């Protein structure tokens, strides 16, 4: 039960917000290029998500 | 004045997540013994040895 | 080549084909045991380590 305005800041906040899923894969992204594609390091994943 | 009808909604939202920070706290990581250590072209460097 | 593997450690190939079973001759000088009893074969030991 809210106002016309106030409904109006909260469909706002609802519809709008920040929050994204997380995988594996973004993960393995967002490392950078260089250690990706090297030799002299070790990197896999170890946890479910 | 107070309208029930005009001023009564029904929001909808998620039930359950998490939020993680720290991308990099799901990357396992290890490094080569520094001596079998090699530059771009697949060649060790310090050949002094 | 189990040298070749210890000197870099991938363990992606090994990972592949171990748990896909496929046929694998593994080559390096390794110690052994040696079990004398037939229960122990029936069971079937060997591809447990």
């Amino acid at each position: 039960i809210l106002h016309p305005i106030d409904h109006a800041f909260n469909e706002y906040f609802l519809q709008h917000q920040l929050v994204e899923p997380l995988n594996n894969d973004i993960i393995f992204n967002y490392i950078p290029e260089r250690i990706r594609n090297d030799v002299n390091y070790i990197l896999n994943m170890d946890r479910n998500l | 004045q107070f309208d029930f009808r005009a001023s009564m909604h029904m929001l909808t939202s998620n039930l359950t997540f998490t939020v993680y920070s720290d991308l990099l706290a799901f990357v396992s990581a290890d490094t080569v013994e520094p001596i079998n250590a090699v530059a771009f072209d697949n060649m060790r460097i310090m050949n002094e040895l | 080549n189990l040298e070749e593997l210890m000197r870099s450690g991938d363990y992606a190939q090994i990972t592949n084909m171990l748990l896909n079973n496929q046929p694998v001759a593994l080559v390096g000088a390794l110690p052994f045991i040696t079990d004398s009893s037939v229960i122990s074969l029936i069971a079937k030991l060997d591809a447990t380590v």
